[PDB]
């Protein structure tokens, strides 16, 4: 009806990251202006590992790691249509 | 002239923890003091390690050992030493192992047989460290109240010895599946819960980098097992 | 120009705790006109996360085996989206 | 009458580990090698510990020490002692720490303060271990090219003075925020990267449990600044 067919695809993010693969879901016509269709971003954390003391690891109160490393990660995971925020 | 990296106790003292805890959920032990693993008592053998590498990633190592009742310890030594080293376990019967590199340095290969209680015997020395893949797939429909789809995935292999890979799987209407394949003779792998018309990708990753292969699973017609148990034309 | 109430299917957030017990402890979690025979699904998308000690560390999908015995990798599917596909 | 659960170095032992990571990575040593933490060297001392217990979740304690100069380590005692040792390094000058717990279990809080190479002094004994927020809020707009919306919450406390909480905030268009906030007179949490006319939730957990609290973002014409220098319609 009003909706952005989506296209899976895959994050490979290197070895060293504990979720090495990532899914996400891109944007790949139907539902016309006004809308328009964005990429929904959205936030996930994934696992690395040892660095020199590189940034500041996602708290993670440390404990048994900074042989691992938490980081941020935003990726497309749909594609809406709608006319908020352009 | 090549050189040598031998075992660092000093430092090799902080891996108990992790060995310790690693054999303390495994084995089951009453606690956790019953471990007894000392890296500052072990010694150094004239036996040679009949470790062999059979892979290498840039960031990792993938050998094999000889089956062992007995645990297996190893590790990658350095001649600098101040990050963290790098350590494997491999669990008895079990042959395949790997080890993690984080930069561009060379590492040596050490080995050890773990006792009940893990008790390092002395180290023996190992070995030193320093064009698009094809994809054939196949189909097959299941019976059971509904209908699965499994797929069985192939691909060619180059004239080297010994390849390690990687492969990740996703479809429009399946959840990602990953897996790590250690080098066989010739490489496969498998994919459940698939589903019929499903526009899915595939990426192998290889000694000769990564292989992004999309593809779609069949229509019912396509798959005879599937035609003749169900309404025709 | 622009139409009120808009087409897109309203999609609220709300946090997942998970516990302390879990490495990624808060989820983001997208919970839920465009009348039949479509409705409102709730986009489903599986991340992972990691257990602790007390369990018996169950099968873990994939993690280096530096984290096994301690620690166990899982997945856990999410709503992240609300759209507008019909059932079935 | 009550128990008392004095030090296991057999277990303590295994702590090294994160005590040298934890003082290697902070005092950058020249290596980890340095690091002569021994927990099987350790006395006990008559010294009575001056750690006080501020809260405690029944997944966790928050305490409050002096403020040293030096590293300070604590520890949670069981009797049975077979699992690995909840423990805490609070830095120096800081003075607030937590503890995890596992399970419902006594405990007894041991104190130490560390030397520059990690050296343990005897062991301190410490203390044993066994209905709706109303919230307020203030927001303020800034001005910097495009214009930017900061949050500052604030809620009512209760009769008594041993209060800690924890906060989780959510807006339907800015990313999630936490934190953990240590016992105060009058806790507040602020707030960043909120924009106008948006539809936001906190969550405020304390000691009368979880407070769900849903709220909006004011519009312009609320906000002075923000309505004056833009267009007045
Ligand atoms: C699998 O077989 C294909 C088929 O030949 C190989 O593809 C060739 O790759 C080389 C590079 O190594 C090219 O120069 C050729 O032109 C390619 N030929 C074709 C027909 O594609 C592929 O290299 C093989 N893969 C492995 C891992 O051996
Ligand atoms: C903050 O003040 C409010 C205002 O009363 C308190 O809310 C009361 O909570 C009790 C239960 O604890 C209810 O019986 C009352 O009906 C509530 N008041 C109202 C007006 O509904 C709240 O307890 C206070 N919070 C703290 C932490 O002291």
């Amino acid at each position: 009806p009003c909706t952005c067919k989506y296209k899976k695809e895959i994050e490979d993010l290197g070895e060293n990251s504990v979720p090495r693969f990532i899914e996400t879901r891109n944007c790949q016509p139907t539902c016309r202006p006004p809308y328009i269709c964005k990429e929904s971003l959205y936030s996930i954390t994934i696992l690395k590992r040892r660095e020199t003391k590189s940034q500041e690891s996602l708290e993670i109160p440390n404990e048994l790691k900074y042989r691992w490393v938490a980081e941020s990660h935003p990726v497309s995971v749909a594609c809406l249509c709608t006319r908020d925020y352009q | 002239v090549s050189q040598r990296y031998p075992p660092a106790p000093g430092l090799l003292k902080y891996l108990e923890q992790d060995v310790c805890y690693s054999l303390y959920y495994y084995l089951n032990w009453t606690s956790l003091a019953d471990c007894k693993t000392n890296f500052e008592e072990t010694g150094i053998s004239d036996v040679p390690s009949t470790v062999k590498v059979r892979c290498q990633s840039k960031n990792s190592i993938r050998f094999e050992t000889e089956p062992s009742e007995h645990w297996q310890l190893f590790i990658l030594m350095e001649h600098d030493n101040f990050d963290p080293i790098p350590f494997t376990l491999i669990e008895p019967n079990n042959v395949f192992g790997e080890l993690i590199t984080t930069a561009n340095k060379e590492y040596q290969i050490w080995s050890t047989y773990l006792d009940e209680y893990g008790t390092l015997q002395d180290w023996m020395e190992g070995p030193i460290v320093l064009y698009n893949v094809t994809q054939e797939f196949k189909y097959i429909i299941l019976g059971n109240d509904s209908y699965t789809i499994n797929g069985k995935f192939v691909w060619n292999t180059t004239g080297d010895r010994d390849l390690c890979f990687d492969i990740a799987n996703i479809c429009q209407n399946t959840n990602m599946k990953h897996a790590k394949i250690w080098p066989t003779a010739h490489p496969s792998f498998d994919v459940e819960n698939l589903v019929l018309n499903d526009e899915c990708e595939i990426h192998v990753k290889g000694i000769h980098g990564t292989t992004k292969h999309k593809y779609k699973t069949p229509s019912c017609f396509e798959l005879p097992e599937c035609f003749l148990n169900n309404m025709e034309p």
